[PDB]
């Protein structure tokens, strides 16, 4: 059944699992036409598929060409997500295939269940957690590869950089969701925090800056402050 | 006309014959039911006055033999049986009529209700759902489970309904996942109609039979089957025109016949609202939609 606050630590056991998030698959800008009607223009998207134990991110880039001539794109986007996740699973050796796939939005359950009928032993699960993975496009290097793509493409990342050399996967996921929640609540301030100090750089093969243990504690504290603030700035408290 | 005689009525029981029913007192001088229309299947059913648990009964066709009822005090129920000695059977029936010990199947001449509820039902196909090959009639009761229910435990005593499962490889063609799940026409027309039933009459026959077991015995797995067969048609964009017209007539009479007070358990809100308001066939069931809206507007 559903993943929630009470079975949180199952994410860090030794059963392979993937989170799937489809919130950035179908993306548009809305604008006015010369006649003063409204129209959408699609921009490139991505499926966010994450192993929370290892940090491996399977970033499937959705090129706008996949929408050409199609109707009901928001419904199609859920099925295209399921089709790509199923193709990914089939591409993996049996011993790397997940035992569970956790979708971040309930609307993905039926599409994914149907595409995965060949894998009856893979559990498709929803979650009650309000995870901030929509903010993945606030990571500059992820946004950059999606926007530059000229064709469909899969790109592989470790979203934890080298953190697992020093911290556990539980702590690494807690850090990741804190950063992403901050970026979702106030992107500009969150990005200012992460990059205000020019002496701390992002390695070419990493996504985040090379903070020491002590600097991550200060960073993490600053992101909590930001989130709490915006919560007042918003609800006025 | 045909007759189903009763050896006796030793325990107080409510007796049903098709959509009719009457009460019989413990050891009342009751010897059966006469004037039963030939040409239709029928169901004779029972609810003991002492145990409203377990409604149970027998589907039969008068053309397939001479059948009678006899209470069994060991197994504690009214059992259907076949009399092979035809002479013995006419002699019995004639004596019981002469003494006027029988109730008359009470059909109004204008009244086509039973025909309209059983139009497509075949009795030889019913013996496939309720497998007991040594009898020509078929026992059903409230508690019997379906094959599909046993998958999700005694197979001898199960309802072998056609397995319908919308999230199954039978239902979904590789490479047409979204198409086949949102428009089930392939599954209705090719897998089920052409592949299993052979024709639409067999589809309506099982659908009519499932409904009647749900209504007369409160059989939960039968209600599931009735709603699934409805939903498969309503969720297909391409259905023969004659099938939709006939489905509308079928459902109309089922809704008309349902007890007003059982609507809350025999009717699945989700399927009906889909069929009448969201599905491809939302504008194709004019008679069913009108009786549903005038009789059970609460469900909608
Ligand atoms: C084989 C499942 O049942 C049927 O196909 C059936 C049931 C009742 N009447 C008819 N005509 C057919």
């Amino acid at each position: 059944g559903a993943m929630n606050s009470s079975n949180y630590a199952e994410l860090f056991n030794n059963d392979i699992k993937l989170f799937v998030d489809d919130t950035n698959v179908y993306r548009v800008t809305v604008h006015k036409t010369f006649e003063g009607n409204v129209a959408t223009k699609a921009i490139n998207g991505c499926i966010f598929t994450l192993n929370p134990k290892t940090g491996h991110l399977f970033l499937k880039i959705i090129h706008t060409s996949v929408w050409a001539g199609q109707k009901r794109l928001s419904q199609l986007a859920k099925w295209k997500t399921a089709e790509e996740v199923s193709a990914l699973v089939r591409s993996l050796p049996k011993e790397e295939q997940p035992k569970q796939i956790i979708v971040t939005r309930k609307a993905m359950l039926d599409p994914l269940e149907v595409h995965m009928l060949d894998f009856p032993n893979i559990a498709i699960r929803p979650t009650e957690l309000r995870l901030p993975f929509s903010a993945a496009m606030s990571i500059d290097k992820l946004s950059d590869v999606v926007m530059k793509a000229t064709e469909p493409q899969m790109v592989l990342f470790n979203i934890y950089d080298d953190w697992l050399d020093r911290i556990s996967s539980y702590t690494a996921f807690s850090r990741l969701t804190l950063l992403l929640r901050a970026l979702k609540t106030n992107e500009e301030s969150a990005k200012m925090i992460l990059l205000s100090d020019p002496t701390i750089t992002i390695k070419s093969y990493h996504l985040w800056p090379s903070f020491t243990d002590e600097q991550w504690i200060t960073i993490e504290s600053q992101m909590r402050d930001l989130i709490l603030t915006e919560y007042g700035r918003k609800y006025n408290v | 006309m045909n007759t189903v005689p009763f050896t006796s009525a030793p325990i107080e029981v409510t007796i049903g014959i098709d959509q009719y029913s009457f009460n019989v007192k413990e050891n009342q001088p009751f010897h059966g039911i006469k004037d039963i229309p030939i040409g239709h299947v029928h169901v004779i059913h029972f609810q003991h006055a002492d145990n409203s648990s377990m409604r149970y009964g027998y589907w039969f066709d008068c053309r397939m033999g001479n059948f009678y009822i006899q209470y069994d005090p060991k197994d504690g129920l009214y059992k259907m049986m076949e009399e092979r000695d035809g002479a013995k059977f006419e002699n019995i029936v004639h004596n019981f009529k002469e003494r006027q010990m029988m109730v008359s199947y009470p059909k109004i001449d204008e009244d086509d209700t039973w025909y309209n509820l059983t139009e497509f039902v075949q009795m030889d196909k019913i013996r496939k759902i309720v497998r007991k090959d040594e009898n020509q009639f078929s026992y059903v009761d409230s508690s019997m489970t379906t094959v599909q229910e046993n998958e999700l435990s005694d197979p001898a005593h199960s309802l072998n309904y056609t397995v319908i499962n919308f999230k199954s490889r039978e239902a979904i063609r590789p490479g047409h996942e979204m198409e086949d799940f949102l428009d089930k026409s392939y599954y209705l027309n090719t897998v089920m109609l052409q592949g299993i039933f052979k024709n639409s009459s067999n589809y309506f026959g099982e659908l009519q039979f499932a409904f009647l077991n749900a209504m007369f015995f409160g059989n939960y797995g039968s209600s599931l089957q009735w709603h699934a067969m409805i939903e498969l048609i309503c969720s297909s964009a391409t259905v023969p025109k004659h099938m939709l017209d006939k489905l509308d007539e079928i459902l109309y009479y089922q809704i008309k016949t349902l007890p007003e007070q059982y609507s809350d358990i025999l009717l699945n809100e989700r399927v009906w609202n889909i069929c009448l308001y969201s599905s491809f066939q939302k504008n194709s069931l004019h008679n069913t939609e009108k009786i549903m809206e005038n009789k059970y507007p609460e469900l909608l």
